[PDB]
């Protein structure tokens, strides 16, 4: 009834070369940017949108009076265009951010015991290399937001506006810009209109951050970021690169690509000896100059027979001089400083994105994916032997046995006795012949393929290709011949509704004959080998800064096979390869950190296109043997060579001679058939394993010690070897010789397999220095603070423009300037600047809500004033913006987050934050600041206490004191939509969903006390859990009511729901302050302060009708602890001491190991049995049942409930699974229980290297606690106290130039209570579970036979 | 070294066994798959065996 | 008895040599872009000669540069080409 | 003394078995390349 | 001295068939059917 087309606000997409060509060709009636088939179709039969754009443009000034150029020739003039100046607005925003920030700074300094720093930011002398970018962004963003508002009302709208000397004509399908100063016109897409705006925003953000940090650091060193960048030089760099890109039309981005390599070379010069650095630099310069020489011919070849053929290209010398100047600018910014070099990693974004050619990248990779490769049998079998050896080692280590071997007669005596003894040889053994004779082994089935289809695996919000015959549906009808159109209309009548969808969700929900046992038979019978209706489409969506990276896409049937193979490898075989699986989180960041030592950093980005069947099968066969299948891990090289590569982008069509069958059409610039290589990402795990196993053979052949890390697309090989040769060249030459020799060996090993490593992608070094793209030298990490804050601004990361999510994103992005960077003031200033812009300037005009939001905000602002008696309306916004969002204020960062990262009991943290805020606020009366908590405790708890809310969210509050979320409001709509679907399974599940939800809470209603985390465990033990995931995956789709219709537009019902939620969460603070009860007693302390933990506990208990919760309340370190500064003299607190004597501590490392706060949970007595046959889901079921058994003991009905759950899920009795269950031996599960929703790490809010130079003593506090309490457990978290102490050490040095020598934290015992293990009373309602397990069986695991 | 002169024989012929295994795996590729001879080259793997039994017994039960 | 052991040893040694030196050429298009040619096995030089005589145009070149030619590097120390010295002189000077 | 000899004989038997299949894919003609397909399609019904 | 006789005889055959780098299809069929039935017996009750 109402479908809307709200456009985008940020790039979030890709700039299309074919769409621009079509727009320009339609407008000019001549080819634009290229003479391909797109220009022909656009000229002959233009699409209606382009016709309307043409008419709108013609109504205005005439196109033949201006010189036609590319949109990229206009950046320099677009980035220098000046419209109305916006300096007063910037001054206002900065002043207001300073006000809010000073209130927060008072909050911090009040309790840190410190005793005008914001006066260092002088608002009257802003440099004007920050102002110009702000003005440009402001004007362009105003234009874009006005267009979005207009487009929400009318489906297709064309808007014309003048910005200085440029005139823009903007539309959703095309854009025009004309310049009067230069008299020239250009045609582009909606992308390239909001990417220029993003460039302006990022330039302003970067320059603003560096100006603020330099202002802070010029008065107190260490107050700002630890990098000294000149801003005028950054402005010069921006202008110079803009001019260079303008001259070199679109081939200049391949030239901008080398800035990262130049910065890497500078870092290597700083940190290493001349031999490595000069080699890297020379390799870089040679390739850069080669590209510079080749530039001209590429452009002159592309623009043949085009309107741009008459434009002149720059000569060699001018572009050479421009490169020289820009590289000078980059080198001077890095003043031999390693912090500036790491800081300058943000310029890879600051220049724009290239325009990607869909049919050119495909052509470029074609001839690589086609050449024949000559391979050596011996190396080919050695790789297979190494893979088999890895498998043998994995099983021997994990299962203490060999895998089943088909024939124990292909083994010599040595390997026969190794088989009998159940062990393997050491690395000093295992010559090459061992690999050769190991490659003869064939395994038997050790794993299995699940019989039922995993609905959590197949179901995702992704796109799929049409079948072979229904592929003409991806192009406009105007672009195709008449016979093709008629036969396509005939064909689409015979197809089912599932073979008409380009989405996975619609592919499954619309299926009329779905069967969960179909995939097993499909895999076993190999019904994918000869499929006439199989095709690979290449929509050409890519990632940053690359002339080509094709996103492949497949029909659903083979998409299932690809997903299944990837999952089976990940679950079963990726273990045994710790190099890859542990890459992100443990291996490289912290674990890894005469005997010569060196490093090699070969790239593996274009790794898939050199693989062939003969190089993948030698290991995919071992995978098949282990899993018992015939051909499931080598499907790609079996099916892909038999089909056609299409490149089916919306616009660019193929040049057909009038024939429907794609396999009959002659190969073109966008079509080819015999693709012998691999597709990107479809078999990544197997290729990674082969790459790892090749280095085993290489290491055996030589006698070096190699350790491999796979950080992204790079392979880092760290090599060591006892040189045993000295008395000549001592230490650096030995490392260089080892590096060169091992580089030769590795390159030879890769060549023998069919990969020809390029000279420019592999380099040698003395030590790893770019792991996961973080610059760490000598144990000190140098961050890239301003790289995640480039695009901070209004309406970021919101599907529909809602203030809650946008504010949360602003806070999250700005908190990184504190976590990675060592400055809290810079983060405060930026965060409050952008939050003030969002709330008080951008809410007046909402595309979907109008003025309503602002009105709501202005009402909440009044109420608080009337509650607190604030005289000045300007200082009530300051107070409101420092209140947590959970109570209805605007503040997307809680106080504790600046000192420690994780905590239980968010509510106590919010209470403590508000308490300190009211304590420092010497503006309100003392009566009101205690009356706020009485208002908060005044509740209407008499409501329905359903325990499913606590199962979903153990830290939930009731009685409408909480803020509502999107999942809870979209649940009913999603279920109602799913109920009306052709798929019987989904419809039945959605019909029974409401009753199962209402019943899952009744199972444990009559059990006391209530332990919400035990309820979470019980929730996870049931199939309903999994269903509740699927719904949540469909709730976030931006259009729930159009799932079963092909509209791609937002329906009116969804908009109304979203606006109602947005408007109802903006009055929460007004609602809670309305009613105050004066007969409520606040637990005041003997210090004159109020106990926040008791207030939190009372609020939690009251909101649930006083049901005696346990195990969720815990004090905040910010309110139960008092910090003072002494030297081994104070009354029984935890002491934090500094190893060194130097004043400051930034940029140093200490003797201690990094502090990570672990939990040391669940002392576990694991069983001893085979777990290989069981899928991962069954293992999770066993773990959940074990936790259920541990937490609840002696509770009536426990054994019967466990038996019901076991029969429902695993299909076998509870006494038959008892041996398989783990046995926990611990009495306090309130402390040791491990479950989601319960944090398992407690790190500090500082980088790891910074924690290595403090040490802590906890004996006196232990004595005090034992004096007060017994030997039993208490609420206080210990890891978290130490984390807070370390962060205090850091923050004090930030705010005052001197780091304390020692600080003591004294505990205040009125805030601390005990948690003895509870005793549960009541009987479980164990019958209900039966019914649930019957109607949610599609989400159950496979039954154990 | 009478007993050592034929253990080296055993190791060497097992090495050529491994070489022939890899060669056989390599040559059964896209050309073999389209003609339906790949499975005869590699053999049955305990999974197609269960499939045929189930349909054989299912048809026998249907009797 | 003993002599036959030496004879079988010689046979196995030469079979090992033959299987060690053997090379494989992967499957691919039939050079007429109609069908897929199956994999071939033989000595490296003859396979390379046949494949190159099969190849046409740019493809052949990369094959010649991808299997016949290789990166000849000794003691590292890549020399910067004469055209790359001008970038160096503009970047490293007057700073 | 005796286990080694019988192991050698068995390994040579598997060598002969392997060497038999290696001349059907590439060394064998394409005309007879399709002979085994009929039997393979027949195995599903031969058991 | 008997197993060796078969060994020496089979080396000549192995080299003869290896130097080529009609009847093998039937050999492959009988070979696959040899272990197919044994594997079915093991798979098919305890
Ligand atoms: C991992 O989730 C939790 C952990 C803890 C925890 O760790 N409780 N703590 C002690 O039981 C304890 C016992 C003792 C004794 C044995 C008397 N000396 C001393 C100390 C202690 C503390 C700080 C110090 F600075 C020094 C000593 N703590 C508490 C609660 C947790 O989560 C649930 C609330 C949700």
């Amino acid at each position: 009834t109402v479908n809307v087309y709200l456009p985008d606000s940020y790039l979030k997409g890709v700039i299309s070369f074919s769409e621009t060509n079509a727009i320009g060709s339609c407008l000019l009636k001549r080819p634009y940017l290229k003479n391909d088939n797109t220009a022909k179709v656009a000229i002959e039969n233009p699409v209606i949108e382009h016709v309307r754009l043409k008419n709108a443009v013609n109504s205005k000034m005439k196109i033949s009076d201006y010189k036609v150029v590319e949109p990229v020739n206009m950046q320099h003039e677009i980035m220098k265009n000046v419209h109305s100046c916006e300096l007063t607005l910037l001054k206002q925003f900065l002043t207001r951010s300073k006000n809010i920030s000073t209130l927060k700074l008072n909050m911090i300094c009040d309790w840190l015991q410190l005793k005008s720093i914001l006066s260092f930011i002088d608002v009257e002398f802003i440099p004007s290399w920050v102002s110009n970018w702000f003005s440009n962004w402001y004007n362009l963003n105003k234009l874009i937001l006005e267009f979005r508002r207009e487009e929400v009302i009318r489906t297709g709208s064309i808007l014309c506006r003048s910005l200085g000397k440029l005139v823009f004509i903007v539309s959703s399908y095309g854009c025009i810009v004309k310049s009067n100063k230069s008299k020239r016109v250009s045609f582009f897409t909606y992308n390239q209109l909001l990417t220029w705006k993003d460039v302006m925003l990022s330039r302003f953000n970067a320059n603003f951050c560096i100006w603020v940090s330099n202002s802070l650091n010029e008065n107190q060193e260490g107050l700002g970021l630890r990098s000294n960048l000149q801003g005028m030089l950054t402005n010069k760099l921006y202008e110079t690169v803009d001019y260079m890109l303008s001259l070199c039309c679109n081939e200049g981005f391949s030239l901008v690509k080398e800035f990262e390599g130049f910065i890497m070379s500078e870092i290597l010069r700083i940190t290493e000896h001349a031999q490595f650095s000069t080699r890297f630099r020379n390799t870089l310069l040679n390739g850069l100059t080669d590209q510079l020489t080749k530039l001209k011919n590429k452009n002159r070849l592309r623009v043949h027979s085009t309107v741009l053929e008459n434009n002149d290209y720059p000569m060699y010398e001018v572009v050479l001089k421009l490169l020289g100047d820009t590289l000078r600018c980059i080198k001077l910014l890095i003043n031999k400083n390693l912090e500036n070099a790491a800081e300058l990693y943000y310029i890879f974004r600051i220049f724009g994105h290239p325009m990607v050619d869909e049919r050119d990248a495909m052509d470029a990779v074609k001839l690589n994916n086609e050449i024949t490769k000559i391979l050596r049998l011996e190396s080919l079998t050695e790789l297979r032997g190494a893979f088999i050896l890895r498998i043998i080692k994995g099983f021997v280590d994990n299962n203490k046995r060999w895998p089943k071997i088909k024939n124990l007669k292909v083994l010599s005596k040595r390997w026969t006795m190794y088989f009998k003894a159940k062990n393997y040889p050491s690395q000093l053994e295992l010559s090459e012949q061992d690999f050769l004779e190991l490659a003869a082994i064939q395994f038997e089935q050790e794993f299995s393929v699940p019989e039922k289809t995993n609905l959590e695996m197949v179901l995702n919000d992704k796109a799929i290709s049409p079948p072979k015959r229904l592929i003409w549906s991806v192009y406009p009808k105007n672009y195709l011949p008449e016979t093709i159109k008629n036969r396509y209309l005939e064909e689409t009548f015979n197809a089912s509704d599932s073979l008409k969808t380009r989405r996975v969700l619609e592919y499954y929900l619309k299926d009329n004959k779905f069967d969960q046992k179909e995939l097993k038979s499909y895999v076993v019978r190999q019904e994918y080998l000869n499929d006439k209706e199989h095709i690979v489409s290449l929509t050409g969506k890519e990632r940053e800064l690359s002339v080509g990276r094709m996103f492949a896409m497949q029909p659903g049937k083979q998409r299932q096979i690809q997903i299944l193979a990837e999952k089976l490898l990940a679950d079963n075989i990726v273990p045994f390869f710790p190099e890859t699986l542990t890459k992100y989180g443990d291996l490289d960041l912290q674990r890894i950190m005469y005997i010569a030592r060196a490093s090699i950093v070969t790239d593996l980005s274009k790794f898939n296109q050199a693989f062939r069947y003969e190089t993948t099968a030698i290991c995919a066969d071992v995978a098949d043997e282990l899993h018992g299948t015939q051909s499931l891990f080598c499907w790609l090289h079996l099916i892909v060579p038999m089909t056609t590569m299409i490149c089916a982008y919306r616009h660019a069509p193929p040049e057909t001679k009038g024939e429907y069958d794609i396999d009959k059409i002659e190969e073109q610039s966008g079509l080819y058939r015999y693709h012998m290589g691999g597709i990107e990402g479809w078999c990544q795990k197997l290729w990674t394993m082969e790459a790892i196993s090749l280095l085993d053979v290489v290491s055996v052949k030589t006698r070096c010690q190699m350790t491999s890390l796979l950080n992204g697309d790079n392979q880092s090989i760290d090599v060591s070897k006892p040189v045993k040769l000295s008395e000549g060249l001592d230490e650096v030459k030995a490392d260089y010789r080892l590096a060169v020799k091992m580089l030769k060996e590795i390159r030879d090993a890769y060549r023998n397999i069919g990969h020809k490593l390029k000279e420019g992608e592999t380099y040698i070094s003395r030590d790893l220095q770019f792991i996961s793209k973080v610059i760490q030298s000598e144990g000190v990490m140098h961050p890239t603070p301003i790289k995640k804050v480039l695009r901070v601004g209004p309406w970021i990361n919101t599907i529909l423009d809602d203030i809650k999510t946008s504010a949360e994103s602003i806070g999250s992005l700005c908190q990184e300037l504190e976590f990675r960077g060592e400055s809290i003031i810079v983060s405060l200033i930026l965060r409050n600047f952008w939050l003030y812009n969002l709330y008080m300037h951008e809410s007046k005009q909402h595309p979907l809500a109008g003025k309503q939001l602002f009105k709501q905000l202005n009402k909440t602002l009044t109420s608080v004033q009337r509650f607190f008696e604030i005289k000045r309306e300007n200082e009530v916004v300051d107070l409101w913006m420092n209140i947590p969002m959970q109570f209805g204020g605007g503040d997307p960062v809680v106080f504790y987050r600046s000192f420690y990262r994780r905590t239980p009991d968010f509510l106590t943290e919010a209470i403590s934050h508000v308490d300190i805020l009211l304590k420092i606020s010497a503006n309100i009366k003392n009566e009101t600041k205690v009356s706020f908590f009485k208002a908060l405790l005044s509740i209407e708890k008499n409501e329905r206490a359903t325990l499913t809310t606590l199962m979903r969210d153990p830290q939930a509050v009731g009685s409408e004191r909480q803020a509502k979320v999107t999942s809870d409001i979209n649940r009913t709509a999603v279920t109602s939509i799913l109920s009306l679907s052709p798929n019987q399974l989904f419809s039945d599940s959605a019909i029974h969903y409401s009753r199962n939800e209402e019943e899952v809470g009744i199972i444990a209603e009559n059990i006391t006390p209530v332990y919400p985390h035990g309820l979470r465990v019980l929730y996870e033990s049931l199939p309903f859990h999994k269903a509740e995931k699927v719904v949540n995956m469909i709730s976030g789709t931006k259009s729930i009511t159009n799932l079963l219709q092909r509209t791609s537009a937002i329906n009116g019902e969804d908009i109304d729901r979203a606006v109602s939620m947005m408007l109802e969460n903006l009055g929460l603070l007004s609602r809670i302050l309305s009613v105050v009860v004066d007969s409520i007693e606040i637990p005041i302390k003997s210090n004159g302060r109020l106990i926040c933990c008791q207030i939190s506990r009372t609020l939690r208990e009251t909101s649930w009708n006083n049901m005696e919760i346990v195990g969720v309340t815990s004090p905040s370190i910010t309110t139960c602890m008092d910090v003072i500064y002494a030297t081994s003299s104070h009354l029984k607190g935890i002491i934090i001491e500094k190893f060194s004597t130097d004043r400051t501590t930034r940029g140093q490392r200490g003797p201690k190991s990094p502090w990570v706060g672990s939990s040391t949970q669940e002392k576990k007595l694991v069983p001893v049995y085979n777990r290989q046959i069981l899928s991962k889901q069954q293992r999770e079921q066993l773990e959940a049942i074990g936790k259920m058994r541990w937490v609840y003991k002696g509770t009536p009905g426990l054994r019967r409930l466990l038996n019901k759950i076991c029969l429902g899920s695993l299909g076998i009795s509870y006494k038959c699974v008892k041996p398989l269950l783990p046995r926990f031996m611990s009495v306090n599960f309130l402390h040791r229980l491990s479950v989601s929703s319960r944090p398992m790490e407690f790190p500090a809010s500082v980088p790891a290297y910074r924690t290595t130079n403090y040490h802590f003593d906890t004996s006196p506090i232990n004595q005090a606690l034992s004096e007060r309490f017994g030997n039993e457990d208490i609420n206080l978290v210990f890891q978290n106290a130490i984390s807070c102490g370390i962060s205090i050490m850091s923050v004090v040095e930030q705010l005052t130039g001197r780091s304390p020598k020692q600080l003591v934290l004294i505990p205040q015992l009125e805030e601390i209570d005990i948690m003895p293990p509870p005793v549960f009373q009541g009987k479980f309602n164990y019958k209900l579970v039966d019914k649930i397990t019957s109607d949610q069986h599609i989400f159950s695991p496979d039954k154990i036979d | 070294s009478i007993e050592a002169r034929l253990e080296s024989i055993e190791e060497k012929l097992s090495m050529i066994l491994g070489l022939l295994r890899t060669l056989n795996i390599a040559t059964a590729g896209p050309t073999a798959a389209r003609d339906g001879i790949r499975d005869a080259m590699i053999g049955i793997r305990e999974e197609l065996i269960a499939d045929i039994i189930k349909e054989a017994k299912g048809k026998a039960a249907e009797m």
